[PDB]
DNA sequence: AGATTTTATGTTTAGATCTTTTATGCTTGCTTTT
DNA sequence: AAAAGCAAGCATAAAAGATCTAAACATAAAATCT
């Protein structure tokens, strides 16, 4: 792979083949055990999902050693959660100190106190959604520096080694391994990190006066191809759809909560009330209400 | 040349000698 | 400040305007750029120069003085060389 | 007197050209105030344009980018939180004479591209 | 789904009796693990001894600086112009703390940049490091380790005796500037009451020290500059004294040698990464079987031959150099290819032949490198390592550069020529006395080499006591040293595969990491990995319709411009091949997960490519 | 009848939140040199 | 005429600035062990 800069300056059979590929990567495992015994850490950099491969390594080989699986594709994990997990469950040392590097110093002391109590550490997606900051990678490199702790990890993003400087890449004593499974990224993309019908479904739950207020904004939008707030207020007080200004502000706050209406303030202080839907579907919606 | 067919052909060249 | 009507300056602009005098000053030829930079930091720690609130040599700055204060410093100064006293007038 | 690896020298002079040559002149120099901001892909494009050897994009090269950042030879004028998303902006923070010394040791004449 | 895949937790303990040598006994008791551990412990201890003997002079100067401050306001401070390879210097600062504690001259805190984001945290880690370091020489909470408590502790302890309070700052470039200047002003405020010494670790140059210290801060600084030796000089010292030593039976090939030095000189100046790469080369060599546990010193090698089973006999037969050894030999080759015990009885001669050839290679190299690298323009390079790579990679006499060396040595005047060959003779004889005589199988190596050196010295006496004799002297140097004892690695004596390591492809794969190349050749031609009978492309831009779904979306992505509307992309993918829209959404989501695209925010239903 | 973890509680500081306001940047819409 | 170049415009977002809150830390009431 030797990219050209001119692109920047001008800017079935598959199941059996995948099973043979997975059986070869399953055959690699004793070599990984010897490589982890010599102090190197394993890094996988294939195309497809490597979740099942590292789960098979935890299941078939590390069935009795201490293991902390870490799901790096989790949107909401924190490095405090992982250090708290090690400090509380592996060592029974209680909660880790609030400074993460103090927690790594504590983990290094307590793991210096116990030889031949190895802690395997499997991190699917070391380039995770909350591990992409430099600080969490510094914590993971300081943890992988420990002789007791061994590390297996997955890599998926193309720009991952931009956050590993030579100090982290020396603490991460990686043995790179091309584990290119062709499996789809189901679990890695299942999480949160990666409409006229909904408008009808929320319009059905509204009361009659809320239907009248939204129909007034729909009629003004189709008539003008966002309405100022004062016209909606005078139209509602003429049609008796509201008691005072504050109930109308509560109804528009409910519409902002259910995203039927976008409120764009003007420089003059008037509030504009756009409906964020194209006018053909809005005309069909007005025809649906008749 | 595979090792098995080479070893077999060399043994044949020895036994034919 | 008098030319650009109180625009924010920089160490590079002020060092260039100083070196244009220093090349013909016949007493300031010997200074290194590092000595002028440490003199600029000495101006900055007295709060005669204040940052607009980027490298330390390129940070923008503001003079904290009226021109009349510098003009009275020009008269109150002891043993001022005549070349600097002539350069101050123009 | 700053001894450097070879590809770190090419990365550093490419970052100097990225911060000194402005965004518009790369199309005329490479298809064949202050220092300017530059994105990391602009740095890799200028590095591949001046390299004339084409090494692959290994882990070690982007590791050289990050460890040049850690030595305050480069800087993070913005971005920081999203180095990997391409929104990061770097800024080279060295003088011209060190670049000419690196181009003497390397043999790459920097002044042709300025 | 899987129990590990939870919507709530992110980490999953599988504790098995953890309180507060991974391999089984079959592997550790195997002989190849024993020989690998022995060779690795020898090589690692020799490299650590070389690093300590190179650091020892600067260590004595720093310890003399601290004791000289102890014999005696500005804080004394010692900049240490260390190299770019920052992780390697923690052993240097640790040796400094060991010397300062052994002399009882000082107590040392070490201030990492990770511990000092703010002035409060810097003062807390500084006082905590000094108090706990004194406690560890012969635990307060970090909230209460004020500088006043440091003064009270120093008065309660060492006022009756003065220990220096050395504060190492190993990563000076990584510090926040305001925190560092405030810390220097704080330590300068306490001088006289508390004796501080502030050694530093400047990876770049002294201009960085003069830049980050302002006029006010440098008013209170009395710094002295020490210089650690350059990283390439340390690499050359390790490569000449360790990887080319006669006493180790394991040798790298010239390709692996050039590859590890290419990683050092062209990427990172870390000695530690070169050592870990050599360790991976040693492990990849020695984990091939007990036949590679024969690769050791000669007596243990004879014991390993008498230990051997049958799979080791098969893997000493399979290796490529045995086939020329067999065809250059009938009943003897039936006894070699079948009888097994005859090969067990014939192994010691081949092992002594290989070890003697590598000893003669090192001695003839110690001859030739002075005589070649003293020359101007240096066709074969200066140091021993370049001639090592050159004589191993290809036959040396057939190279044009050897013809250039013979020509430029033929053009010499008689006095410098005779002085050069006599310098090569004295250097080779000093090497034969110093380094080959203690070694096992070194007496036979000296017995082979020494008459040839006496014949070259007699040719030198013949050219002294008498124009065209210089060509005869060059012929004697060529055919008793370069031709016989400096063969190319393919022309090495048979079963040299036990001793060299030439498998560069798998080790280059497992050391040099290139995720982008694997993602590129997997997203362009899946047939390289999947090996389908239908998915092969005659060229990489074909876009066939039987491809895996990520590849078709990736190619329709690759073949256009920057901003990409999703809709015509979907029409093109639907034209190539409901559930099809869900497959397109899954492919776009995976391709976003790899970082190849990203969704636009200012414009809905669009995507920008992050690659070029 | 007195010392020791043990536990329940209150305080404080760092982090999440609401809100305004300001800005660079992402895209657009012309605009203009080669 | 083709593609690089200057005002325009809304928008994520970034500072910020107060503000409120959740968890870490110091501390007191109290069963527990002697």
């Amino acid at each position: 792979f030797v990219p050209e800069s001119d692109g920047y300056f001008h800017s079935a059979e598959h199941e059996g083949s995948i099973n043979a590929i997975m059986e070869e990567y399953r055959s690699y495992f004793p070599k990984w055990m010897c490589i982890l015994n010599e102090g190197f850490n394993i890094l996988l950099y294939g195309l497809g999902s490597k979740h099942q491969l590292l789960q098979s390594f935890h299941r078939e080989v590390l069935h009795k050693q201490t293991v902390l699986v870490v799901n790096g594709f989790f949107p909401s994990l924190t490095i405090k959660d992982m250090l708290d997990s090690i400090t509380s469950d592996i060592l029974d040392a209680g909660i880790s100190p609030a400074n993460p590097h103090e927690a790594v110093d504590m983990i290094e002391e307590e793991f210096a106190l116990i030889p031949e109590t190895h802690l395997f550490l499997i991190v699917h997606n070391l380039d995770g959604a909350m591990l992409r900051n430099v600080k969490a990678q510094a914590i993971l490199s300081r943890l992988a520096r420990i002789p007791n702790i061994h590390l297996l990890a997955s890599i998926d993003h193309i720009n991952t080694p931009l956050l590993w400087d030579q100090g982290k890449l020396c603490s991460f004593n990686f043995s790179w391994w091309d584990c290119t499974t062709m499996l789809p990224y189901t679990n890695e993309t299942a999480f949160e990190n990666s409409a006229l019908s909904s408008m009808r479904s929320v319009f059905s739950s509204l009361t009659t006066n809320s239907r009248g207020i939204y129909m007034l904004i729909v009629k003004y939008q189709l008539k003008n191809k966002g309405m100022p707030f004062r016209d909606l207020y005078s139209s509602c007080r003429e049609a008796f759809l509201v008691s005072s200004d504050l109930a109308l502000r509560a109804q528009l706050t409910e519409f902002l909560d259910h995203k039927l209406v976008k409120s764009k303030r003007s420089v003059d202080g008037s509030e504009q009330l756009t409906i964020p839907i194209d006018g053909a579907l809005l005309q069909q919606f007005l025809e649906e209400q008749e | 040349e595979d090792y098995e067919i080479w070893k077999a052909r060399m043994l044949a060249k020895a036994q034919a000698k | 400040s008098q030319i650009y009507d109180r625009d924010s300056f920089n160490f590079e602009i002020i060092y260039a305007r100083f070196s244009k005098f220093a090349k013909v000053s016949t007493t300031m030829q010997a200074v290194e750029r590092s000595i002028v930079l440490k003199a600029f930091e000495h101006l900055r720690i007295a709060e005669l120069i204040m940052p607009l609130t980027v490298q330390k040599e390129f940070e923008m700055h503001k003079l904290a003085l009226t021109y009349s204060q510098i003009h009275h410093c020009m008269q109150r100064y002891q043993a001022l060389p005549t070349e600097v006293a002539q350069w101050a007038q123009s | 007197s700053l001894e450097l690896p070879y590809y770190a020298k090419f990365l550093l002079i490419a970052a100097f050209l990225a911060s000194h040559n402005a965004a518009k002149q790369d199309k005329r120099l490479f298809v064949k105030l202050g220092p300017k901001s530059f994105s990391i892909d602009r740095l890799l494009a200028i590095f591949y344009a001046i390299l004339e050897e084409k090494v692959g994009l290994t882990c070690n090269l982007l590791s050289q980018i990050s460890t040049l950042v850690h030595l305050n030879l480069l800087s993070f004028v913005s971005g920081e939180q999203n180095i990997m998303e391409g929104s990061a902006r770097l800024q080279c923070t060295i003088g011209l004479e060190f670049v000419l010394q690196i181009g003497k040791v390397v043999g790459f004449n920097v002044r042709q591209y300025l | 789904m899987d129990p590990t895949i939870s919507v709530s937790k992110g980490c999953f303990v599988y504790k098995n009796g953890a309180t507060r040598s991974l391999l089984g006994k079959e592997v550790v008791q195997q002989p190849f693990y024993e020989e690998y551990r022995k060779a690795w412990n020898q090589i690692n201890d020799h490299i650590a001894d070389l690093q300590h003997r190179s650091y020892a002079r600067t260590l004595e100067q720093l310890v003399d600086f601290v004791v000289g401050q102890a014999e005696r306001e500005v804080l004394p401070t010692a900049a240490l112009l260390t190299g770019i390879n920052q992780p390697d210097h923690l052993s240097q600062f640790t040796a400094l703390t060991q010397r300062l504690h052994a002399q009882r001259a000082a107590m040392v805190c070490v201030l990492q940049s990770r511990d000092c984001a703010t002035l409060k945290a810097a003062v807390e880690t500084l006082v905590f490091g000094l108090v706990e370091d004194n406690a560890e020489v012969e635990r307060l909470r970090r909230s209460q380790c004020t500088m006043k408590q440091l003064k009270s502790w120093y008065t309660n302890n060492f006022d009756s005796e003065r220990r220096q309070l050395v504060v190492i700052l190993p990563d000076f470039e990584c510090f926040n500037a305001s925190v560092l200047q405030d810390l220097i002003l704080i330590l300068s405020a306490h001088c006289g009451s508390l004796p501080f010494v502030l050694v530093l670790g400047v990876a770049t140059a002294m201009t960085a020290v003069h830049g980050t210290l302002p006029y006010h801060v440098s008013s209170k600084i009395r710094l002295r500059v020490f210089q650690t030796q350059a990283a390439p000089t340390g690499l050359n010292e390790v490569l000449d004294k360790v990887l080319l030593s006669p006493k180790y039976a394991f040798h790298l090939s010239g390709k692996t040698f050039k590859f590890l030095t290419h990683i050092f000189l062209y990427y990172d100046f870390s000695i530690h990464g070169f050592i870990q790469g050599f360790k991976y080369c040693l492990m990849e060599h020695f984990f091939g079987g007990n036949a590679f546990a024969l690769c050791t010193d000669y007596s243990k090698a004879l014991g390993r031959i008498k230990q051997l089973t049958h799979e080791d006999m098969e893997t000493i037969r399979r290796l490529p150099s045995f086939r020329p050894y067999v065809e250059q030999i009938c009943k003897r080759i039936i006894a070699v290819l079948t009888d097994d015990d005859y090969l067990k009885k014939k192994l010691p001669q081949l092992l002594r032949d290989c070890l003697l050839h590598f000893l003669l290679f090192r001695c003839s190299l110690e001859f030739l490198t002075e005589l070649v690298g003293d020359l101007p323009r240096c066709p074969l390079g200066k140091l021993r390592r370049e001639l090592y790579v050159n004589c191993l990679n290809r036959a040396i006499i057939s190279t044009p550069e050897y013809k250039e060396c013979l020509q430029m040595l033929s053009f010499l005047s008689k006095d410098e020529f005779v002085a050069k060959v006599n310098r090569a003779l004295e250097r080779t004889e000093q090497f034969l006395v110093e380094e080959i005589a203690p070694l096992e199988l070194g007496e036979a190596c000296t017995a082979v080499l020494r008459p040839k050196l006496e014949a070259i010295r007699l040719a030198v006496d013949e050219v002294v006591k008498a124009g065209r004799a210089l060509q005869k002297t060059l012929q004697l140097i060529e055919t008793q040293i370069v031709q016989d004892h400096l063969r190319a690695l393919q022309d090495a004596p048979p079963i040299h595969e036990l001793f060299v390591f030439s498998d560069i492809a798998t080790v280059r794969r497992n050391i040099i990491g290139a995720p982008r190349a694997a993602l590129h050749t997997a997203l362009n031609n899946p047939h390289f990995y999947m090996q389908c009978k239908c998915c092969e492309l005659q060229d990489q831009s074909l876009l066939v319709g039987t491809l895996p779904d990520l590849s078709v979306v990736y190619k329709l992505h690759l073949e256009c411009g920057r901003m990409i509307n999703l809709f015509d992309w979907l029409q093109a993918f639907r034209s190539v091949v409901p559930q099809i829209q869900a497959r397109f959404t899954r492919a776009v989501a995976e391709l976003q997960f790899l970082g190849y695209i990203k969704m636009s925010k200012r414009k809905t239903d669009h995507a920008t490519r992050l690659t070029w």
